């Protein structure tokens, strides 16, 4: 459940007593009466006003950031950390539009960890005004992953391995290396 | 996925908080404090949520699949060696028995082909490498010779004569014959019928005969395959169909007293055509295109099937009319290019738009039809369905009297005919096509992108394989096509199997998406067969027949390979299988008291192969599990 | 597509009379009149059902789509002066000149950028100059009396008349006298292209003419001219002034020079306006907005232009016991505890939000940012416009200078707006979402990487990308082929240089492919 | 060294054939011009190009 229940002390942007007709306003037990019944409603003009606030990754509730997760694909399992997820949702657009770039590959590791990753690889880009010349590259296929936490708990890399399994392009294989 | 955690019943009353009425259940004031319109809203507002998720999902602009068509191949018999035109109209819709409860599937004959009355020309007999040298025209009438020498010689060939002709249809050449001495059973002879093309030779197709082949006086009937060109002999011209003949072939039966040849005479009994289960729409015009740019039309058709050419529009251009191409998603469009998108599954068409850039001029993606120019639609099609995939070609109402021709028949199921995704569906599309954005990269996109390529499998997972020895490893998908219980339980094996289209289409639209310069394989995992024997004591106050029934299914249940394990669905792909393990299994068993031990062992799901008795079985990875038949005794003061 | 309903009218609404609760049977003018004044579920329903545009902003943030932002235009803004007496800051910076108001719009009001200063220039020293003739330390030409040889009566390429600039202000508007005595076939001033140089820091500066007696010194002229930047004169002499080199171009046919010029007897120098650049803005003060409802999430709206980019330009000031309470923009609501008073901007609408609360899924409520208590009165202290198309001035229309501070006179702009651009509307932003949002960005099949170095290089005749094959290093890397365009002549015959490719075009090429690279191939391009 | 002869078989006898064609031989694709010799030089225009 969720226990989304009545707030006390929420005013409304609909009172019931300033709709009500004239000469009726000046009852003493009717107004106070109409106005309880305010109480009850309060927190559905609440939410249909301010809607817009409820779907931005960064201030949303935390059950619709792991529903806003499925929405785009976040990949939101294991994460038990509220601040973690608000983070990955909102930057989890952005990664799919250069996933599997050596940049992508990067970011999505420093945000699993908030740091810097260094990697070397069999890459690079060239060009030559030569006439069929050469393209320089590392002949062997070889992708690393460096990391430099201050705390390496043993248990990083098992979490590196299997982060960066989905990282890769199916291509090359991989080593983990933490701190 | 909620909003508000209220209903009917939850009433506040904090009248109390401001006034002093005082009681919970009077008879007036309390009816006015019900508010069932609270309900009837937080119930609408509930759904809001929802609702926001289609309200965006078209800003993204994904769409709904459209439905595909299925696609079947017919061919109208005509048992007569007559009628040179066309047999059967285009349309002439066919369909299953009319019952009330299933709706019968109609189709729709696709196309036209016609034939010709070819007659019977010259009649040859040769061997392997040597060449004709016989009488090779008074053959057509006496001058009997024996067939194929009466030897079984890799490659004899016999030439038939067929004047003018015909490109494609179904052969039938008279060969009467003397068959005295020695029987061959019909059953597979050994040989080999091939026709004559523009490329060189292909395997005819046979049909249903009454004779086997130089056993009993009759004809052959061969399947000329597409493409066959006339060729000239002698005083005729005749095309080919090569007759290669192989070997005894590890046993099957031959003759070495083959028949002579007494007559010649070709039917040409009828031809092959297509159809689809999808009707046609012609030249239907959308309007008058207007100079603005992204305009938008409708048709009157609303799910139109997924091809190639969808639409195929046509604008008024000053030669005639020119065509327009067809892309899924405007982004790759150019500033003169000719590019249209369609909503097939609600039959709308909209052009090229007109974006601001950030210099505030204008970027047109798509031209513009010029303004006054007619806009004409070719052709559409509208139907296909899940519904629309035949069993075996055995259609009802397979047009077995028709006044004009003997038969029209198609024994092959046919394909195709996806039905058009469920909206519920899209929304588990989104982040496919908002993660993998097509074009496969990653590890998980093979698992998923799979999927859609073919959605009939029943469950992919992909890895990587063996090492390339230039550093790389080529990719490595696995396909487990869906299964039945065809045996008395367990699975029979030979349909995990996939029958050559699976690994061809899935790896078809997967390979054009593959990133360029990698290799790509796909098969099936490893299988290892083990076999559950063991001993459980039985209580003394059960039956252990029930208890031997039980035993020998439940720890069954546990090694599926398909629905198998202890969470119900497909084996992890790497999971071994122990005696601990399959401990829990057997002791939860009902009517059991006591277990004495267990033994498993390795086997493969050809021959046997009992192995050797061990405890742990190391699976590989790529790999499933197999289940056998297993028994275990079961020894107790049963009642 | 297949979208939900969720509209129940009203009337259906009072359908729960429901007049089984015994003594209750009344008639419409009851003060039972609350079962109707609920019809604000009516209201309610209807607000359900719709999706305004501001969700729309959301997802476009959630997919990684960034709003359009509006510009603004930037013109040149001439003043004018007929008192060159002295020199101070006669400018402050932000210094507003407007364009006239006419009975169509408001007048769209500029703002000048920098600070302009008036300087009483003076000369320095007339020099004799001809081509090949240096000054060679000479000062006194025209220092006292007689007359300095203007080009030796020759004018050619290489000539100057050289004459000190004792302030040369930047962007000062100079004035010079050329008093010459008539000599030979007069001419039109037009007729010789006499072009004017400043000797800058960085070398000789162009300038342009506004007068008519200016070098055809036919008659004694009056030459302005605006300064074009900080110089100094190639000092060799007793003058540290400025310089202007009156250097004479070739004889054109249609605008030939002629021999024996007008020669100078007379001169002065004194600078009559400046030019500076402006950024179409404006300052508002003092736009009272209403008051607030003290409830969250709420929303104002400024009846004016976008607010132009910048330091906080919206300065709320809400009514207090203590007095005005000030509030500080923020940006995205990111963290806001309820204590901090902070507010939600929008570039380019006047749309103004408050501290939204939401719900979360459990008791009370979260509030980020506070909200003003009920009646305060909230205003806008200071808040800048100015962005948008309608700041595409046309050319000399600024006329008038507000406020007119110093000793103001006609102020004018030579030349036209640049031209601002307006930021994006919502409706025009969902336009772009299905397009921009696959424009490939990955370069994974052989499609694309000929595609993207089209996009790349669009002034490319043939591109195509082929793959290293086997027993190749570069880890199965691919070739790309360039043939840049060429016409192969009229004679038929095209040079094998015009086929190898600019370094420059390589590398723009090569520099695009290497962010979209997918695992490292080795992009090396080139003819093949 | 990495061709079907057959193919070739097949496409060489053909294809110098159409160069000699009475109806729509030649060069042009028409009618041969009347008068028009033949010479193995022209022919190997046709063979080279198979």
């Amino acid at each position: 459940a969720s226990q989304r229940g009545s707030v006390d002390g929420l005013g409304s942007s609909l009172p019931i007593a300033s709709m009500l007709p004239a000469v009726f306003a000046d009852d003493d037990l009717a107004l106070r009466f109409v106005a309880g019944l305010d109480d009850v409603l309060a927190p559905i003009l609440n939410v249909l006003d301010c809607l817009d606030t409820y779907f931005d990754p960064a201030l949303t509730p935390a059950d619709f950031a792991q529903w806003l997760g499925t929405w785009v694909g976040a990949e939101t399992d294991g994460t038990e950390a509220e601040p973690m997820l608000r983070a990955a949702v909102a930057a989890a657009a952005r990664l799919h539009r250069v996933r599997g770039t050596l940049q992508g590959l990067s970011e999505t590791v420093r945000l699993a960890f908030g740091v810097a990753p260094e990697i070397t690889e069999s890459g690079g880009a060239t060009w030559n005004a030569r006439p069929l010349g050469p393209f320089p590259g590392r002949p062997r296929p070889q992708l690393h992953v460096a990391l430099r936490l201050p705390e390496p708990r043993p248990v990083d890399v098992h979490r590196l391995d299997a982060l960066v399994a989905a990282a890769r392009p199916a291509h090359m294989p991989y080593t983990v290396e933490v701190t | 996925q909620q909003f508000v955690d209220d209903a009917k019943r939850y009433i506040q009353q904090r009248a109390p908080e401001w006034t002093d009425h005082n009681v919970s259940d009077p008879g007036v004031t309390l009816v006015e404090t019900v508010a069932h319109m609270a309900d009837q809203i937080v119930y609408r507002l509930n759904r809001v949520p929802d609702k926001n998720h289609l309200a965006f999902l078209d800003l993204v602009g994904i769409t709904l699949f459209p439905p595909s068509a299925a696609r079947t191949d017919v061919t109208f018999w005509l048992s007569a060696p007559q009628e040179d035109a066309i047999l059967v109209p285009v349309g002439t819709e066919v369909a299953t028995l009319r019952t009330e409860r299933d709706e019968a599937v109609v189709f729709a004959t696709e196309q036209d082909l016609r034939i010709v009355p070819c007659t019977m020309g010259r009649l040859v007999t040769q061997v392997s490498g040597e060449a004709v040298s016989d009488r090779t025209t008074d053959l057509a009438e006496s001058k009997d010779v024996l067939c194929f020498a009466e030897a079984p010689n890799p490659g004899d060939c016999m030439l038939i004569g067929l004047s003018a002709a015909v490109p494609d249809c179904a052969l039938a050449l008279e060969l009467d014959s003397r068959v005295d001495g020695v029987g061959v059973d019909p059953r597979q002879p050994p040989l080999v019928w091939e026709a004559w093309t523009e490329d060189g030779w292909q395997s005819c197709e046979v049909d249903r005969d009454g004779t086997g082949g130089l056993n009993r006086p009759g004809d052959v009937v061969l399947h000329i395959p597409g493409g066959h060109v006339l060729s000239r002999n002698g005083g005729h011209e005749a095309g080919w169909i090569r007759c290669r003949v192989t070997e005894p072939l590890s046993g099957q039966p031959f003759y070495t007293t083959s028949p002579t040849i007494r007559s010649a005479e070709a039917y040409t009994i009828g031809g092959t055509t297509g159809s689809i289960h999808a009707e046609t729409v012609l030249d239907e015009p959308l309007g008058e295109s207007t100079g603005l740019p992204g305009q938008r039309l409708r048709l009157e058709h609303a799910p139109v099937v997924a091809g190639e050419p969808s639409v195929l529009l046509q604008t008024a251009a000053d030669d005639g009319w020119q065509d327009w191409q067809v892309v899924p998603h405007f982004s790759g469009s150019h500033p003169d290019d000719h590019h249209i998108t369609v909503d097939a599954t609600t039959g709308e068409i909209a052009f090229g738009p007109a974006v601001r850039e950030a210099d505030g001029t204008l970027r047109q993606y798509g031209a513009v039809p010029p303004k006054g120019a007619v806009i004409r639609a070719r052709r559409y099609r509208t139907g296909g369905g899940r519904a629309g995939n035949v069993a075996r070609g055995a259609v009802q109402v397979l047009r077995t009297s028709i006044p004009y021709v003997s038969e029209v028949v198609n024994r092959e199921a046919a394909l195709g005919g996806v039905d058009g995704e469920t909206i519920e569906e899209a929304k588990l599309r989104a982040p496919i096509t908002l993660r993998a954005q097509e074009r496969a990269v990653t590890l998980r996109d093979y698992e998923e992108l799979a999927r859609r390529a073919a959605p009939e499998t029943a469950r992919i997972t992909c890895l990587e394989g063996a090492e390339n020895e230039y550093g790389a490893h080529a990719v490595r998908v696995l396909v487990v096509p869906q299964a039945v219980p065809d045996p008395g339980g367990r699975l029979r094996f030979e349909q995990l199997v996939p029958g050559d289209a699976l690994l061809n289409r899935i790896t078809r639209h997967l390979d054009e998406r593959r990133l360029i310069g990698t290799r790509l394989a796909v098969g099936p995992p490893y299988y290892q067969g083990v076999t559950v024997v063991a001993t459980v004591h039985a209580f003394r106050d059960v039956d252990a027949d029930r208890v031997r029934r039980q035993t020998h299914d439940a720890l069954y249940r546990h090694l599926d390979p398909l629905t198998g394990g202890s969470d119900g669905k497909g084996w992890p792909f790497g999971r071994p299988v122990q005696t601990g393990e399959l401990f829990a299994v057997l002791q939860r068993v009902p009517g059991v008291e006591l277990v004495d031990e267990v033994v498993l062992h390795p086997a493969d799901p050809l021959t046997g192969k009992r192995g050797d008795p061990t405890n742990r079985i190391d699976l590989d990875a790529p790999a499933l599990v197999f289940s056998y038949d297993h028994r275990v005794r079961v020894i107790g003061d049963s009642a």
